[PDB]
């Protein structure tokens, strides 16, 4: 569906965030998915690997309690050591490529803190009945 | 008082090495025809990107290695299930052909007889065929008999240079550089994202690049390192030049039974007079393209520096001659008449046993072809080396560079849709 | 069990010397080795974790590395305040174990 | 920040004894806690531990004789030992498990960031 | 991520329930997913089967109306014939291995009753508009 | 010069072997160990 895709990258993170489905809709089907085991086996291998990549990201969102929707609020505070910019500065003057580089150092830390959704689920059961 | 927010579908990427898949042209045993990629066509899937300047480097492009890897694999798969000419690795009794042969053909054709096997494993038969001297050794014998196994290419298999398109697998995208006068490396201010590449014909040749794309405006000269005399220099013309190659000597072939379901194709007598293969180049345009190349070479070597073109000195046919494949016949033509100038008839020879990629032999044995051959190609480029006034000579290189010369505009990256940023929203 | 040994039993060193001691495991422990020190009458202190990671509160003169069965502790320039018995511990395989220690005496 | 410890003691063989530690300027509820003992002439033998969810770990050298417990309400730790032997003479310590490299749940890192001063027990006739 | 995994099994179901993400995060990638069709084909086959197993469990949760989160309340009452223990008895004195054996006999019955989520969805549409 | 413990162990055998050129044969020999060779 190259009606629009990574062209979102030409603008700011704020603007790009309004078209997230544009890329999502292009992540599951390569040319081989639209369409002598020699050579042909590679197409089979590629399809399998594409599936695995997709599912790994979905599993991570599941674990974090962010499965479903494009945007997920986490209830985990942002650390002051991760960046030092105005919120509006990053959303209006930075692109996603720039941002990803700027906070690459904290990827594992941030993800580790998203394990807190597990504590939230225990609390919710106790007060839910 | 900021919070972590997770975003999915984020338009970012990183360089990656993955397998690209081919696509076919629809419109039938022409190699690519069996190992079909499934037809595509209505796929002008091209999106312009704003800003996002990205870098390219054609000498580090892994796509080149894939093209090499799969074309050689397919070559073997197509030719593996054929005859295996074990019985032809025998002693030859040879004489000279005494027919009406011109001076330029003296010593070229041998008439050889031998004891060949039959379908009935009791008996032998007396068989003869004409041979070209480049495939025969005087002790006579076939020249590759003492080295490795020889086969016969299947007569119904045709390795036609059908253009092949490549597309990304899911999770990947291809970035195309549209920068005018891009020299092959560094930042490319104008990039678009595509689903697939244009088609590229699998043309394998030496010295001159045939039937490729043309430069948009100027003749482009690029290399990994301009000042390194150990490197090959790629020249792309903005104007095509036609070359007309012919193979005279109308002939036929004989189908000889060699075993229970196995047949060999022999070369019959020539009809009419005997002449050599050759190619025609228009002197007017050859002179123009070299002048254009020099004007551009002077940009890096000095416009007060005399530039000379000289012969393809080296130790073998696969080094010194211009290799062509027309009608299934393999030609080794003399280009010394082209690279002779300080700032057109080219005689040509043919062979049946072709090693292609060295390795161990392969020896597909191009079968004899009946009638005559007429083949006209588009010269689109040139590969040179320098010896260091400076002198350039036709260069070398593997088939890899006959891909690189077209592949340079494309790069593949991996999409990474998931990431985070601060927001004011808490769950 | 992971048997840990240390060598030398003690080391006789002098001030401003660059010095080192080593630890060995009877079986590979990957990179799961930690270095500790203890002075007479004092509680233990952790100086290096996971073979080569630094710890806040530990002077920059202390460093080390290792993997598998062979690890090294070193001091870039020995200070009087560094006299201690140094020990290795492994966390690769339960029960957690430790070596006998190497005493470093300063002259 | 420290682990505040009880004083030492002398008991007869076969005796039971309870040791304790307290959290000064931190909560025990946020850390995995362990006990080790240092016999005269020895290094630190791990004795016991409890994770943040109340799960426990023991050496076979003390299992069935020693029990570890926690009461986070008062920030206190306990080690209860029964049927003590002369061979159990040692300085006992509490220690705060060091922070792990990546989340494990109630599974200890087995190394320590914080050590207490030491509480000797002598077992003899 | 063997920082922690099945060690949860050493304790009670109650305690183990607080670390469910510990195992979930280790279900999608074997060694072959971290990294001559002879022999190598087995790695391809294994990756495919691992995917299928994962998806079958996710599909079941989807059908039950329990897709997402670690803990799902069903609104299906527990039968008195399935076990005879105090709720606190199983959560504080039993492990998950013991529990799974104790109620193995009712697996299909319980799952069949989770089809009730379909009736709930019909009721919800009717009163939702 | 073979010791007693090696008597009968080594054979020197010749045979008519094929060549690369399918017209001719060659005389070739090799030593062999008795465990791989049978007397007819
Ligand atoms: C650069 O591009 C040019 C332009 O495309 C390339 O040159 C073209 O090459 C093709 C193929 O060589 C050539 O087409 C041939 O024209 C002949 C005219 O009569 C045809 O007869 C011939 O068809 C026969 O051979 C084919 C080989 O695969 C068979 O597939 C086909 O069915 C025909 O063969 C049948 O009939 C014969 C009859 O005796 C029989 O014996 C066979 O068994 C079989 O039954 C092709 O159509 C173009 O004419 C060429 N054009 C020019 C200008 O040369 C050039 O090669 C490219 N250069 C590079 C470097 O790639
Ligand atoms: C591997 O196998 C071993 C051996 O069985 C298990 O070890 C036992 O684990 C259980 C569960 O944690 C332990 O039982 C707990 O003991 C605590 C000790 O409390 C003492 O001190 C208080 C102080 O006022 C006294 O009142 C009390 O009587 C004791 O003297 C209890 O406090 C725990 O109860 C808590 O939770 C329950 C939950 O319903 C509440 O109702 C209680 O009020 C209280 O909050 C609990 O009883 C048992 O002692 C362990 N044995 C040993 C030797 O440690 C391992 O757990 C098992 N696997 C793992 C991984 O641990
Ligand atoms: C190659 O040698 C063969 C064998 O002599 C030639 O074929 C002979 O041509 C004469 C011409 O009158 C015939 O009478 C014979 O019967 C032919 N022999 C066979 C076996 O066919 C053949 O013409 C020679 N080819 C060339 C190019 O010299
Ligand atoms: C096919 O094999 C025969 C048999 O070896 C070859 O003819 C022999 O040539 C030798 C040469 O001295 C003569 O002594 C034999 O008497 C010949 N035999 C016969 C039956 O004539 C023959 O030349 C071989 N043919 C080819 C084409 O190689
Ligand atoms: C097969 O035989 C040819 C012919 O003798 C060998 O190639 C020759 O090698 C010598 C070596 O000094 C060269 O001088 C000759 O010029 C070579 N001949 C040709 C025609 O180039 C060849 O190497 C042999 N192959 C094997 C595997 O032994
Ligand atoms: C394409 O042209 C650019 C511009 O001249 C070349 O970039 C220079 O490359 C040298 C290589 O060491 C650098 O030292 C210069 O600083 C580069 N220039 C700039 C402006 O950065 C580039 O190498 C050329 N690429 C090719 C393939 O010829
Ligand atoms: C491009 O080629 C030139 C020429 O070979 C390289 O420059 C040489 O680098 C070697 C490295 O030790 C020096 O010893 C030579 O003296 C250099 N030659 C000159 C004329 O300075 C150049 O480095 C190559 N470019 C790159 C990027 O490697
Ligand atoms: C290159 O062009 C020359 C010139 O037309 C071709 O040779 C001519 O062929 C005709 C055919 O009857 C002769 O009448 C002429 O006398 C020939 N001229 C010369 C100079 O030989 C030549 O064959 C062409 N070569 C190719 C490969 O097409
Ligand atoms: C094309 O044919 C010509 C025929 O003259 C070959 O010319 C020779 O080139 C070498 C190169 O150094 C000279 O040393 C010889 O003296 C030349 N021969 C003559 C008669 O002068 C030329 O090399 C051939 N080129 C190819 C690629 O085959
Ligand atoms: C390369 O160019 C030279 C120069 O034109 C050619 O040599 C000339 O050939 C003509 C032919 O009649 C002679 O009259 C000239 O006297 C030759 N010049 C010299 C300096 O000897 C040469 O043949 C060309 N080479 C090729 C391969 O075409
Ligand atoms: C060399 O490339 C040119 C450019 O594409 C080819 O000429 C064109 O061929 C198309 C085919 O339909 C025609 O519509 C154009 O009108 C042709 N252009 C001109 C200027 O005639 C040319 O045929 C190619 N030559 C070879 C030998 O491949
Ligand atoms: C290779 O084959 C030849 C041919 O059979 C063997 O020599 C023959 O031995 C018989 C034995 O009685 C003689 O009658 C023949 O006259 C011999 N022929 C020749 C040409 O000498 C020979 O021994 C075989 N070689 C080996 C090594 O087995
Ligand atoms: C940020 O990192 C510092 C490091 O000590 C930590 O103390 C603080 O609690 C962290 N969290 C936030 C939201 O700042
Ligand atoms: C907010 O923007 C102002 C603009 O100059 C800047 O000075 C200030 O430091 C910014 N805040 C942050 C967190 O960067
Ligand atoms: C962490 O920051 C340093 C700073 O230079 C950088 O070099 C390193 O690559 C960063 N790591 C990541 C994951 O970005
Ligand atoms: C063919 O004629 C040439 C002329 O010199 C000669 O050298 C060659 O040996 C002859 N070949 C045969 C097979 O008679
Ligand atoms: C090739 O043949 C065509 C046929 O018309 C001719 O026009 C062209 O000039 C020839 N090319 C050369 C280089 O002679
Ligand atoms: C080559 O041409 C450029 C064109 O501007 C000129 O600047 C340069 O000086 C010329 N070099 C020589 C050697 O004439
Ligand atoms: C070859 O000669 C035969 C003889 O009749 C003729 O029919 C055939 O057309 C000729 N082929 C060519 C390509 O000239
Ligand atoms: C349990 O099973 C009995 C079997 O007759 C059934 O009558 C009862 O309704 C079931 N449900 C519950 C929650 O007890
Ligand atoms: C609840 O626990 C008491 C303790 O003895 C037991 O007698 C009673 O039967 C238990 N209830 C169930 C359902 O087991
Ligand atoms: C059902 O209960 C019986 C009781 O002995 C047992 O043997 C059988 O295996 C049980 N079935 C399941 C699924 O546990």
């Amino acid at each position: 569906v190259f009606l629009g895709f990574l062209g979102a990258a030409g603008s700011t993170m704020g603007a790009a965030s309004m078209t997230l489905t544009v890329q999502a809709r292009n992540l599951l089907s390569g040319i081989v998915q639209q369409q002598l085991t020699v050579w042909g086996i590679k197409q089979l291998q590629a399809r399998v690997l594409a599936v695995e990549r997709y599912l790994r990201d979905q599993q991570l969102l599941g674990i974090w309690g962010c499965s479903g929707k494009l945007i997920c609020c986490t209830n985990v505070p942002w650390n002051s050591s991760w960046s030092n910019r105005n919120l509006s500065e990053i959303w209006d003057n930075m692109t996603w490529l720039q941002w990803d580089k700027e906070i690459s150092n904290y990827t594992q830390i941030i993800y580790g803190l998203l394990e807190e959704s597990q504590n939230q689920q225990e609390k919710n059961e106790q007060d839910l009945l | 008082n900021l919070w972590v927010t997770v975003y999915y579908g984020v338009p970012v990427w990183k360089d990656a090495e993955t397998t690209l898949f081919c696509a076919s042209d629809a419109k039938k045993h022409n190699v690519w025809a069996t190992h079909a990629c499934v037809p595509t066509d209505p796929n002008p899937q091209e999106i312009h990107l704003e800003n996002v300047t990205e870098e390219f480097n054609m000498w580090k492009n892994n796509m080149v290695e894939q093209m090499h890897t799969d074309i050689i694999s397919l070559w073997d798969q197509s030719l593996k299930p054929c005859v295996k000419l074990t019985p032809l690795c025998v002693t030859l009794q040879c004489t000279n052909v005494t027919n009406n042969i011109t001076d330029d053909m003296r010593g070229e054709l041998k008439n050889c007889s031998f004891n060949m096997t039959t379908e009935l494993r009791d008996k032998k038969q007396k068989v003869y065929s004409l041979f070209y001297r480049l495939d025969v050794v005087q002790i006579y014998r076939l020249i590759n008999c003492n080295t490795s196994a020889i086969t016969q290419a299947c007569p119904k298999v045709s390795f036609e240079p059908i253009p092949i398109h490549y597309c990304a697998p899911a999770g990947f995208a291809i970035l195309k550089c549209k920068d005018k006068k891009f020299n092959g490396t560094g930042p490319c201010p104008s990039v678009s994202t595509v689903q697939c590449t244009h088609g590229i014909k699998p043309v394998v040749s030496t010295q001159l690049l045939l039937n490729g794309s043309l430069a948009e405006e100027e003749v482009m000269i690029r290399s990994e390192n301009i000042t390194n005399n150990a490197k090959n220099i790629l020249v792309q013309f903005n104007t095509p030049v036609q070359i007309n190659c012919t193979r005279p000597n109308n002939n036929t072939r004989k189908s000889i039974r060699i075993g229970p379901g196995q047949w060999f194709y022999a070369t019959g007598d020539i009809i009419g007079d005997i002449r050599q293969a050759h190619c025609n180049v228009s002197k007017a345009t050859w002179n123009e393209t070299l002048g254009k190349v020099v004007k551009q070479l002077r940009k890096h070597f000095g416009n007060n520096t005399i530039i000379r073109f000289a012969n393809s000195s080296g130790g073998d046919l696969e080094v010194t001659t211009h290799s062509f494949n027309c009608g299934g016949e393999f030609f080794y033509c003399n280009t010394s008449g082209l690279f002779n100038s300080t700032w057109i008839t080219l005689p040509c020879r043919i062979k049946q046993i072709i090693n292609m990629w060295q390795r161990i032999g392969q020896a597909m044995y191009a079968p004899p072809i009946q009638g005559v051959i007429r083949c006209v190609s588009n010269i689109t480029g040139l590969i040179l080396t320098r010896d260091g006034t400076e002198t350039f000579r036709p260069g070398g290189g593997d088939m890899r560079d006959n891909w690189r010369s077209e592949l340079y505009k494309y790069k593949v990256v991996k999409i990474e849709p998931l990431g985070v940023a601060p927001t004011r929203c808490k769950r | 069990d992971v048997v840990m040994t240390q060598s030398p039993g003690f080391r006789s060193v002098t001030l401003k010397e660059k010095v080192s001691i080593t630890c060995q495991a009877s079986q590979t422990i990957g990179t799961n080795l930690h270095w500790y020190q203890q002075k007479p009458g004092q509680s233990p202190k952790l100086l290096i974790k996971y073979s080569s990671q630094s710890i806040s509160g530990v002077p920059s003169r202390f460093s080390g590395s290792g993997s598998g069965t062979d690890f090294t502790l070193t001091i870039n320039s020995l200070e009087a305040d560094d006299a201690a018995t140094y020990y290795c511990q492994q966390t690769n395989s339960f029960p957690c174990t430790f070596g006998p220690g190497t005493k470093v005496e300063i002259k | 920040v420290q682990l505040v410890q009880s004083g030492g003691a002398l008991v007869q063989p076969g005796a039971s004894l309870r040791l304790s530690c307290a959290a000064s300027e931190f909560s025990f509820s946020t850390h995995d806690m362990h006990w080790v003992r240092q016999a005269p002439g020895k290094g630190l033998e791990w004795v016991s531990g409890i994770n943040i969810h109340g799960g426990t770990y023991y050496p076979d050298s003390v299992k069935g004789r020693f029990t570890i417990s926690r009461d986070s309400a008062k920030n206190s730790l306990y080690l209860q030992m029964s049927s003590l032997r002369d061979g159990d003479t040692a300085v006992y310590f509490c220690a705060r498990g060091g922070k792990p490299i990546y989340y494990s749940g109630g599974y200890p890192s087995w190394y320590f960031d914080l050590w207490g001063p030491g509480t000797p027990i002598t077992i003899s006739s």
